């Protein structure tokens, strides 16, 4: 029904402070074991 | 005489087969620029590809060749240029 319905940070709170966002873990594995870059980005971007 | 034989040999035996090493033949170009002292930097890892075809099953040998006496004299040589460059 025609009720104005507000949502904010504030609410957004419960879904965006969870630990699961703030570990570096599945990142890390999977950005590991993802393959990588080829040769022509690989001079480019893998050299520091 | 260096660009002779780094051209000739290296790039093109890299072409030419084990197309793989492009990048260190990326490397070698940069090497043939001259930035001598970064180029130097890495002849180890250069030298591993001679190492690997002097003796099969590639190990880690010193970084001088692979006669002992010839290996002592190049030593010997660069002392004496080290002393006298002219």
């Amino acid at each position: 029904d025609q009720v104005v319905q507000r949502i904010d940070f504030a609410d957004i709170l419960p879904s965006v402070c969870h630990p699961i966002v703030h570990d570096s873990t599945i990142v890390e594995r999977l950005m590991k074991n993802e393959p990588l870059p080829t040769g022509h980005r690989f001079s480019q971007l893998c050299q520091l | 005489d260096i660009t002779k034989l780094q051209n000739v040999v290296n790039e093109y035996l890299k072409s030419k087969g084990l197309n793989k090493g492009n990048f260190e033949n990326m490397f070698t170009n940069k090497e043939k620029f001259e930035s001598q002292f970064s180029d130097i930097h890495r002849a180890l890892l250069r030298l591993g590809n001679s190492i690997r075809w002097g003796s099969n099953v590639p190990i880690d040998t010193p970084y001088v060749n692979l006669t002992a006496e010839d290996s002592s004299e190049i030593e010997n040589n660069l002392q004496d240029a080290e002393k006298n460059m002219l």
